[PDB]
């Protein structure tokens, strides 16, 4: 809740928009706009990492009390990460949701909007910062030390039967005057049983960043249409059920159309140009049906590929015989869908619906939105987002990295489209630039198995392929791509690895970890699972995203690192 | 009729019967893969047809002509019958021939050989460019300013009937330059080769004619194999004559095969 909090919100704030995200820019703008309606002149923030998110608390050293960080968290007891905080207010509304419990605890300078169907790590602090082995915080039989500390009377007061509080059981000794220690550590190691379940071995994603956002907005009555599509972009990148999950998608047919259809403003006169409101419709993940032919668009999806296995020639047998039946022309199918003519592109979606069911594809259809802005062109559901990621352009200005933000940020506008074809058109490139590696080393049989895993590594720099979401999109069309011809039924289920070159800085190699095959909900063991190569030997290791599945080397200090990294 | 309607049906009953390559034939399947890249230029094995029906062989040089047309109707009432969804782009069919245990050399065929079934090869020369024609015949009425219709068109003939809207009126008329039907057009002259002449003296040549599908293939000095069929133009002006008279001759190309022939080219043996 905040419609009391909120009243809290008009002094002085710095809003901050942890690193790189959609989520992040759709929650914020916003927000922006909220906030420059009530009168208030706020920061927002570019985070280049939580380094960078150091420094800019520290070129913020006054006393901003109403300090807003969102989608981030999950860092330290925080408190130990940002000391001067005395009781200043900060906000926590991440979806990277396994967060510690210091955090959550010390009811100070920290919004705990904890809610969930798990209440399963309540005594997380009743024991490892309560209890305690083997400790300092304590008295002394001589007279020197005659005060009494912060006596938790736990395994965190002494161990020399000397604890006033801990009154479930004896008082001299159990079994001996220190099994205070033994049952400490029995509790203590036998729920790090669940302790170590937690942030030890897994990590995910949890709800939105900015749906919650638009309920609150929506309490105090705004119809924006373009805040409906905004929160549909910040959930759309990672509706992706295989990327992050959804989940609701089939709960949300409900929610979003019951926020949006039921309170129709204009049901008889709404046939006009400008931000004619929202609509919905069942179509694809499909990349781009729209402003393409077919036949390259058809192509460079992992997939709508793997199952029918193109960048071999007779997967364009099959696929042709496919046209056939839906009897598309070959013309047609190089043509852009809306340059084709009428008829069939119409009926398209209409007939591929149904007679794809029995050829060996199923889940292409989805539920989305897309609307007019005028008569130039009925813009689609994500052919933003896919533009988006490709606004990551790290070129060697030194600025081009928080510049494109800047400029994204200012891209969802209605006004600024020039660009957005733009975008679209570096998005193609990039996308079939993608394929234009995977038979190179699908067939150069560069599948390096190495045993537990799969695993990639790769050689030179590529503009693509210098900064990492591009690196986990090569990743996630090779898996796909060998795995479904070169192999039989057993071994499909293994997780993969893959190098980065990164010429640019002077040598580090980078990685980025990725999962096996078809398990939605049974997500990233490495959410920790490399820091154990990084206890066993430990060689400048770093975690410096709030996003866990990330890392970055020396050039060549990786291979025996890995060998310790087999198990 | 009894018999004359068993054309079709053994053409029916042949391209979905007569099966080899072990099973699974070409003409179950060839025409399908005829459909799929779009062509419309199936082709016929004569080897294979006597292999199954040795009965249309002496059934063709009556009227070759019309067997062609009743084998590509067979053609379209499949394909469009179990692929209608063929039914937008051309919709139309016609099919080849390219077993003929013969060479004529040019300088061997003469009257005997009258508008029947034919081989021959020879060199291209220069010939037309690239050009259509027409495929129907409809004019548009101005007494009545209706339309004649559409009528039924003879090979180089004029119908002119009454029956039109304008109470089958209107003798008079005049023609538009759309709403009809088109057709591309090559041309080629041949010669014959510089070394099965007659060994010194100069060679003879005869003209030959190709079609809206046939076109854009041939070049000057090009390598060929074409059965053809002979043609003769009705009357070069027949009068009170010459000491002879000025007729000529020409072939018509069913199917023509290049003998260099340098794309991918063959066909798959089923293992």
């Amino acid at each position: 809740l905040r419609n009391d909090f909120y009243r809290q919100l008009v002094g002085k704030r710095i809003l901050i928009v942890v690193n790189y995200d959609i989520d992040a820019i759709c929650a914020s703008r916003i927000l922006q706009a909220l906030f420059k309606y009530d009168h208030m002149l706020y920061t927002v923030v570019p985070i280049m990492g939580v380094t960078g998110l150091k420094r800019a608390y520290g070129e913020h050293q006054g006393d901003v009390k109403y300090v807003v960080l969102v989608n981030c968290g999950g860092c330290v007891d925080i408190v130990e990460l940002l000391q001067p905080s005395d009781d200043v207010t900060f906000f926590i509304c991440d979806s990277h949701r396994p967060l510690d419990v210091c955090n959550i605890y010390s009811d100070r300078q920290v919004c705990i909007l904890g809610d969930a169907s798990l209440e399963e790590n309540i005594p997380a602090f009743e024991t490892i910062f309560y209890d305690s082995e083997g400790e300092d915080e304590d008295e002394d039989e001589s007279s020197d030390t005659e005060q009494q500390h912060d006596d938790s009377g736990a395994g965190e007061s002494d161990q020399e039967d000397q604890a006033p509080r801990s009154r479930k059981l004896s008082r001299l000794e159990r079994h001996e005057q220190r099994i205070l220690k033994q049952r400490a550590r029995r509790q203590w190691e036998s729920e790090r049983d669940r302790i170590m379940f937690e942030y030890t071995q897994f990590s995910y994603y949890g709800r939105s960043a900015a749906l919650m956002v638009f309920e609150l907005a929506w309490k105090l009555s705004k119809d924006n249409m373009d805040l409906l599509w905004w929160a549909i972009v910040g959930i759309t990148e990672q509706l992706l059920l295989g990327k992050i999950e959804s989940g609701a998608y089939t709960l949300e047919l409900e929610q979003i159309q019951s926020h949006v259809s039921r309170l129709t403003n204009k049901t008889n006169d709404q046939n006009t140009m400008s931000a004619s409101k929202i609509t919905f419709e069942n179509d694809l993940h499909l990349v781009l049906y729209r402003h393409w032919p077919v036949t390259e668009s058809m192509r460079y999806s992992r997939y709508s590929s793997c199952q029918l296995k193109l960048w071999t020639l007779r997967g364009e047998k099959r696929l042709h015989e496919l046209l056939l039946e839906m009897g598309l022309p070959l013309v047609h199918a190089r043509q852009t869908y809306g340059a084709m003519d009428l008829v069939l592109r119409k009926e398209f979606f209409s007939m591929v619906e149904r007679l794809a069911e029995k050829y060996d594809i199923a889940d292409i259809v989805y539920g989305t939105f897309t609307l007019s802005y005028g008569y130039r062109s009925r813009y689609a559901a994500a052919d933003y987002v896919y533009a988006l990621l490709a606004i990551m352009e790290s070129v060697k200005k030194h600025k081009t990295p928080e510049d494109c933000f800047l400029e994204a940020s200012d891209a969802l506008s209605r006004q600024h489209k020039q660009l957005l074809s733009a975008g679209i058109d570096q998005a193609k490139l990039l996308h079939a630039a993608v394929f234009r590696q995977v038979q190179s080393s699908l067939e150069a049989r560069q599948v390096h198995s190495a045993g537990s895993f799969f695993y990639y590594v790769l050689q030179e720099e590529h503009a693509f392929f210098s900064y990492p979401y591009a690196l986990g999109l090569l990743a996630r069309f090779l898996l796909r791509g060998h795995v479904a011809t070169s192999r039989a039924r057993q071994a499909s289920d293994l997780p993969l690895i893959a190098s980065c070159p990164l010429n640019a800085s002077e040598g580090m190699c980078l990685l980025v970890g990725i999962v096996p095959v078809r398990e939605d909900s049974p997500r990233n063991f490495f959410g920790k699972a490399f820091e154990q190569a990084a206890q066993k030997s430990g060689v400048a290791l770093l975690q410096d995203f709030f996003e866990p599945a990330v890392v970055q080397l020396r050039q060549s200090d990786l291979t025996r690192f890995l060998d310790s990294l087999t198990v | 009729l009894g018999p004359r309607t068993e054309i079709a049906n053994r053409f029916q009953s042949f391209l979905r019967t007569f099966v080899d390559e072990r099973g699974a034939y070409t003409y179950r399947d060839r025409i399908r893969r005829m459909c799929e890249q779009n062509m419309s230029s199936f082709v016929v094995s004569y080897t294979d047809l006597a292999n199954k029906e040795h009965v249309l062989a002496y059934f063709l040089p009556e009227a070759p002509f019309q067997m062609l047309e009743i084998f590509d109707k067979v053609a379209k009432d499949m394909v469009l019958s179990i692929f209608p969804t063929y039914e937008r782009v051309t919709t139309e069919i016609h099919v080849r021939i390219s077993e003929l245990p013969l060479i004529e050399e040019l300088r061997t065929f003469r009257k005997l050989h009258l508008n029947q079934l034919v081989r021959t090869l020879g060199v291209v020369t220069a010939t037309t460019g690239v050009l259509p024609q027409l495929s129907v015949i409809k004019y548009d009425c101005v007494k009545c300013g209706y339309v004649l219709g559409p009528f039924v068109q003879s090979q180089n003939t004029e119908i002119k009937p009454g029956s039109c809207p304008e109470c089958q009126s209107t003798g008079p008329f005049s023609i538009n330059m759309e709403q009809t039907l088109y057709r591309n057009y090559q041309k080629i002259t041949l010669q014959e080769s510089p070394g099965r002449i007659p060994a010194g003296r100069i060679p003879r040549s005869k003209d030959v004619i190709l079609l809206a599908d046939l076109c854009d293939q041939c070049k000057p000095g090009d390598e060929l194999e074409v059965t053809g069929i002979y043609t003769n133009n009705y009357d070069g002006s027949l009068n009170t004559d010459q000491g002879f008279p000025v007729f000529a001759t020409v072939i018509i190309a069913n199917h023509v095969v290049v003998k260099d022939s340098k794309q991918v080219v063959q066909s798959l043996t089923d293992e």
